[PDB]
């Protein structure tokens, strides 16, 4: 009863409770071509579909999760931005900073002298 | 007795 | 490729320390994001870093936790005005800390005008913890608690407070309903019985309550009938005449308190009263009874009431056969503190010695943090021990008699403590005691590992000891010796090991005051304090040794606020 297109310009059908869940949406709503969707992929837009509908009653690749979050967070969509932070903070937990931009792809922009120095005030002060 | 020994808070005796 | 504010909520359920310093090192962008959600710091060192330098970094905690004093300051070895002032920090978060809500605070000096700046300057504040603290009043909690209106945890663990008067308590407010935790256990001074009686009967969320001494036992039942849903209750004084009204009015209070996990207090222990508690023991996970004074087997039938215990704090009242009792009793038992009696005492009042001790490492599975306090001791027992409980994470020691061999072959307690080490591989905390050679650091050094925290007292032959300790202990954080035979070689040998660790505490040892002005010469980063009340230490030979010195690595330079017995060895 409310229809979504993606940025690939695929219309989605879903239940007006279910496109509800994204704030982004309710909004849009409370203003029918269908909502356009100019930021979230058919592929992305169909897991959040696939969230919110279970809801309303990650398994999944580092990519696919990296575009996830973006797509809840552009959609405002709370519960689901929840579970995909944390599911990313738990890539975080118990690494080292070269283990962490080594997963997430970061490239290291401190010169040594300043990595010295906040590595000793953390180790020193603050553990 | 040596100060601080045994290493308790109790007062002495 | 993360907008900041996504970042901010990744964050957001990242909330150990550790975690938090390694994401503000993977890049600046992350340094930056980190430093204004971090929510809580926790400062093992007041000295080690200003708080200009926190609250610029950390601008939106609310919460702070603050350690002053090393541990030897609890046996009187660091004199009184050395330092720990934490007034600078509030002065500091009072203007930029706004939305602060937690202080927890361990061994500082915290004054009335501390109390006071607190209370006028944090709307939000929550939790105020003062563990072994000094230098305030009762008219400092008083104003805590005519002010603090959304005060949930008030808990004065072992701290020393200027005893004025109880009425402080009386200054909660009518409307005040929030408290959580309240631990006055240290308090010489009697509160209003009828505001204390008011107080929790309208503090609904009230869930432990530790009284002091002065509440006495015929009064308990009246407070227990008004908070039945309490977790954690210290008695006050537990003393009575003994008549069947009051322990059958103290049985049914105590009964109706379905949730209690914790107990302690009992202050003046009559045997009379203690099955009152008994009821309650199926469930107890916590139990202290260490200012209890009843005998062996008083405590035996108040253990064999519990099966669920977790953790046991008791005098060597218990004995060897007490210990039996419990090691077939409290198969879930993870800590065990046996207290000394009568500490100052050479020949034993009581029936506990190294069996004690056996018979509970044998016995309890999940046994892996004792302190225990005896007599005399034997390498045969370290040694089954150390065989029993390779899961041993803290195991602290104390032979009353120092120097003590083992009682049964006279030789040094090395290999005893090496077994310890050697079979123990995550014991990260150790105190030893009795007769040592240098070859128990010998093995400490090859075998402790993770060791964070070594305690040590009259023990060694040379430096060579201490050299061990500090050149094979990987996860040496803090190391506190007195009275032994070690001094300038093994420290200035290792100086490079002293930024690694929280501090190094030596006193009475043979550290001279020229290798403390050349360690600090050295080693600029490090505050290496000489504490000694003879006068200025160039007053004698650069040779003579130093009464105590105190090493930390700092990233604050040197103490703003030292008294005239300690000097700074920097320029
Ligand atoms: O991690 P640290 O800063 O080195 O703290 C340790 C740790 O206490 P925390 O719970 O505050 O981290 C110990 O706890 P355990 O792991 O040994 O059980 C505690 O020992 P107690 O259990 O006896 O309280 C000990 O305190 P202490 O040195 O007074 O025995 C304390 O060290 P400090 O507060 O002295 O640095
Ligand atoms: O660990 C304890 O608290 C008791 C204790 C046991 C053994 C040796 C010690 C040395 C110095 C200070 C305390 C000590």
């Amino acid at each position: 009863k409310i229809v979504l297109k993606s940025s690939d310009g695929e219309s989605f059908e879903v239940e007006e409770a279910v496109a509800l869940e994204s704030q982004t949406i309710a909004h849009m709503v409370e203003d029918d071509n269908g909502v356009p969707l100019p930021n979230v992929t058919s592929k992305i837009l169909a897991k959040v579909i696939e969230y919110c509908k279970r809801h309303v009653e990650m398994k999944i690749d580092q990519a696919t999760l990296f575009e996830l979050i973006l797509a809840a967070n552009y959609l405002n969509i709370k519960n689901l931005l929840d579970l995909t932070c944390q599911t990313v903070a738990d890539m975080i937990k118990g690494k080292t900073p070269e283990e962490i931009r080594t997963t997430f792809n970061i490239k290291n922009d401190f010169t040594p002298e300043e990595e010295e120095e906040v590595r000793r005030e953390n180790q020193w002060a603050f553990e | 007795q040596v100060v601080g020994w045994p290493p308790v808070r109790n007062y002495r005796k | 490729s993360f907008p900041e504010e996504v970042l901010e909520h990744v964050f957001s359920f990242i909330q150990l320390d550790k975690d938090r310093n390694s994401v503000s090192l993977v890049c600046k962008s992350w340094y930056e994001i980190e430093r204004w959600c971090r929510r809580k710091v926790f400062i093992g060192n007041c000295y080690a870093v200003s708080p200009a330098t926190v609250i610029r970094r950390f601008p939106k905690v609310r919460s702070v936790e603050l350690k002053g004093k090393p541990h030897f300051a609890d046996f009187n070895l660091v004199p009184d005005g050395w330092g720990g002032y934490v007034y600078p920090w509030i002065e500091a978060m009072s203007s930029s800390y706004t939305w602060l809500e937690e202080i927890r605070l361990k061994r500082m000096v915290v004054t009335d005008d501390c109390l006071e700046l607190i209370a006028k300057s944090f709307k939000n504040f929550k939790v105020l913890v003062l563990s072994s603290c000094e230098g305030f009043s009762t008219d400092g909690l008083a104003a805590i608690a005519a002010t603090c209106r959304n005060l949930k945890e008030l808990d004065l663990r072992e701290s020393d407070v200027d005893d004025v008067s109880g009425h402080w308590l009386s200054h909660f407010p009518d409307t005040y309903t929030s408290l959580v935790s309240l631990n006055i256990s240290c308090l010489a001074s009697e509160v209003s019985f009828s505001a204390l009686e008011r107080l929790v009967t309208r503090c609904p969320n009230l869930k432990s309550l530790k009284l002091n001494r002065a509440v006495p036992l015929e009064k308990l039942a009246t407070l227990l009938q008004r908070a039945p849903q309490l977790e954690e209750l210290g008695t006050g004084g537990y003393t009575a005449e003994v008549r069947p009204d009051v322990y059958s009015g103290l049985s049914v209070a105590l009964s109706g308190c379905k949730e209690l996990r914790c107990l302690s207090g009992f202050w003046d222990a009559v045997p009379a009263y203690l099955p009152a508690v008994y009821s309650v023991c199926s469930r107890l996970t916590t139990l202290n009874l260490s200012y209890a004074t009843v005998q062996s087997y008083d405590l035996v039938k108040l253990l064999c009431q519990c099966p669920k215990l977790q953790r046991l704090w008791v005098l060597d009242y218990i004995e060897d056969a007490g210990l039996e009792v419990l090691a077939s009793t409290c198969k879930d038992l993870r800590e065990l503190r046996v207290f000394p009696s009568e500490p100052f005492v050479m020949e034993p009042n009581v029936a506990l010695t190294e069996q004690g001790l056996v018979s509970v490492s044998m016995g309890c599975p999940k046994l892996e943090s004792v302190l225990y306090f005896c007599r005399q001791m034997t390498n045969a027992a370290l040694i089954t021990i150390a065989r029993n409980r390779p899961n041993m994470t803290r195991f602290r020691l104390c032979i009353i008699e120092p120097k003590a061999p083992d009682y049964l072959t006279l030789e040094p307690l090395d290999i005893g403590f090496g077994a310890i080490v050697e079979h123990c591989k995550d014991l990260r905390r150790l105190s030893l005691s009795g007769l040592l050679t240098d070859k128990v650091f010998e093995y400490i050094g090859t075998y402790a590992k993770k060791m964070e925290m070594l305690s040590v007292a009259f023990a060694g032959d040379s430096d060579l000891g201490m050299h061990h300790v500090l050149s094979g202990c990987d996860s040496l954080r803090k190391l506190e010796i007195r009275d032994c035979p070690f001094g300038d070689k093994a420290l200035l040998a290792n100086a490079s090991k002293l930024e690694t660790m929280r501090s190094l505490w030596m006193s009475s040892c043979s550290v001279s005051f020229g290798a403390c002005k050349l360690l600090g010469q050295k080693m600029p980063k490090l505050n290496v304090e000489v504490i000694d009340e003879r006068g200025a230490p160039d007053s004698r030979p650069e040779s003579c040794p130093v009464e105590r010195v105190f090493i930390y690595r700092t990233v604050a330079g040197p103490r703003f606020d030292m008294p005239g017995f300690v000097w700074n060895m920097d320029q």
